[PDB]
């Protein structure tokens, strides 16, 4: 049958999230998510539905930005695919470890 | 709710009218512009302070003010927005 | 008493000099505050506002659309520098981002 | 009390946030290291908004407590209030 | 369960690694006084004309400057390592930096 | 007049900043980046200098000049004034 | 028979100078009585923190007086204080001795 | 005459002789250590003042300072600092 060689769907798709501005996670989990997380530092919190929308928007924000770090980083080693130590290697030159 | 929330909207709509004649704004779009001016206020007036800390003064004038944007905006931004600065309080105290 | 006359009428601005001159105030920048303090702050507003504006409203018309949205605000200052280098640690809701693909990843 | 809940983070979305990224190839191991990035980030962030709300002495955490928190670490946020 | 509870020649790169340990264990300034005053006041004239300089604000901007390029360095050397390279080169140093966000 | 100066940074000067850095090989082009990113980051500096220093209608630069004019861009330095 | 209030609080740092630096510094239009004393307590715990470190740092290198050499590597070689000084130049104070494992020599 | 500069330099001594008592100290070092005084000084004001205006008080307390703390320091810092700090003020409010 007609089938696409690896890579062609890779680049639909990159146009196709990059000319889009919705959000790309999905709510709920990411809502149970951060209850659990502040349930460390306060038993019997609220939130507003606001704070849970902020917080996602950074979130999406914090690691779109890092993605592109990394691919740098990536390309970088004469590599196409990105690998942990990539990632490892932007925070270390970011100052986040 | 008896409080009221003073905002930019009327000003920024004021703004875009005579800018773009026939272009509407989202209300969304208005919460960013509300935001963005509220940042760029707070950082000039921070800015002005300090340096009025430093020379052992007590007013901020407009020479505080001048200076301050001169540090905090890039160049031709800078140069352009101390144009308009100068000429609105020529205008200002010749009237 | 003389019929009123606003500040800003006075100085030719459209953002409000009275307002600014009371935040100067409250906000516990300085034991005193000029005259003129306020007059340049404003200006200095209006200016950069109408700059965004501008830089948006172009950017959405040219998207063949009639109303702006905050896509054509970071469309806008994305792809400005100076305004790219003002608010280079900004995030903007809903905004999305810069389409741009390494050359390296392109095909052949 | 909930629990887990990071596997909530699936790879499809991962795998789209980094196609907006601009990533054409993704290895077998990144999934694991975003979870574990987001999860640090979301700490660092909740901790501080936290603090302001308890701060004001509410029970409800505000959004403006979270573009608070957001700006205290050089990430500010325009459209949500402030 | 568990209840646990014939001249002497030395050998490409060793000189480097001796400097390396002499350089980071000294405190000094590693740049000439004289050479980095005239490049301040050949810069600060071509921003504004009859400038006046302390000392102490030379001596500030020198020790300023030598603790930036320090640091890129060990940033440039991390990226280096990472393509599997002994040599630092010029793409090492724009990579950090638009890592860093100084340049893009 | 005051002019080149910029080959005044010698090479064994940057060399030896290299070593201080971690550095065991060095290319042979990276001399002209050193210089290159040494002259943006003193131009961006002591354009601040010079302002704070002319707002204060003085001919002379201090050292406080100089540190706030690092402090205000995440330079923080200390043991100079302050 | 004027006391201090540092004395009377039992610390070594000034409390009526901190106040003053509060009144006078353009932070609120009122300051409590606590809030000096408070701030002199945690400006003190900071300081004897760092000067250990770096006493432990002078004594460990067979000297008796504390240069800024002694003060780096005391803030660098901890985890708290290296977060709280992370963007920080000290002047003078050097590097730490780090080479990274690849260039030596096997 | 050329008026006095205010200093801790007796105050970080008499720390210093407290924890080691038979170390000097240098005059860079001590000019280091004003240095970082004066900078925490001013974070901690500064974070205090802030959080002052967002609840609309306009009175700086123990409270505020203590918050600052919390939010400023890293890690086991803020629980001794917070220990030494309510030690000092219960202990000068008990007089």
């Amino acid at each position: 049958p007609h089938r696409y060689r690896p890579g062609t769907v890779a680049l639909r798709e990159i146009r196709r999230y990059q000319k889009s501005t919705e959000l790309l996670i999905r709510k709920l989990p990411f809502q149970r998510l951060v209850r659990e997380i502040a349930q460390d530092f306060k038993t019997d919190l609220r939130f507003q539905s606001s704070a849970v929308m902020a917080l996602q928007e950074a979130c999406e924000a914090y690691l779109v930005g890092l993605f592109e770090d990394t691919n740098l980083c990536a390309i970088h080693a004469k590599r196409v695919t990105i690998m942990p130590k990539d990632i490892q290697l932007a925070r270390r030159i970011r100052g986040e470890r | 709710k008896r409080s009221r929330k003073e905002s930019y909207s009327v000003y920024v709509y004021k703004v875009l009218k005579q800018v773009h004649p026939d272009t509407g704004i989202s209300s969304k779009a208005m919460g960013i512009m509300n935001s963005f001016v509220n940042d760029i206020f707070e950082r000039i007036a921070g800015e002005a302070s300090r340096l009025a800390h430093y020379n052992k003064r007590s007013t901020i004038t407009s020479r505080e003010i001048q200076t301050a944007v001169r540090l905090l905006l890039p160049g031709e931004l800078a140069k352009h927005a101390v144009s308009e600065g100068t000429k609105a309080v020529t205008k200002y105290t010749s009237a | 008493r003389a019929k009123a006359k606003t500040r800003s009428s006075r100085a030719g601005l459209q953002f409000p000099v009275g307002r600014v001159h009371r935040l100067l105030r409250k906000g516990n920048y300085s034991e005193r505050v000029g005259a003129g303090a306020p007059v340049y702050l404003a200006a200095v507003l209006e200016y950069l506002t109408a700059e965004i504006l501008e830089l948006a409203g172009n950017a959405a018309r040219d998207n063949k659309k009639t109303r702006i949205i905050p896509r054509h605000l970071q469309l806008a200052i994305r792809n400005d520098e100076e305004l790219n280098k003002l608010l280079g640690r900004v995030t903007i809701a809903q905004g999305g981002v810069l389409p741009n693909i390494q050359a390296v990843l392109l095909p052949k | 009390v909930l629990r887990d809940n990071i596997q909530g983070i699936t790879k499809p979305a991962i795998r789209r946030l980094a196609r907006r990224g601009g990533v054409k190839r993704i290895s077998g191991l990144i999934y694991e290291e975003t979870r574990g990035v987001l999860k640090v980030f979301l700490e660092n962030v909740i901790r501080d908004a936290v603090t302001y709300t308890e701060h004001a002495k509410r029970k409800t955490v505000t959004a403006m407590d979270v573009v608070y928190a957001l700006k205290r670490q050089g990430r500010t946020l325009y459209g949500f209030g402030g």
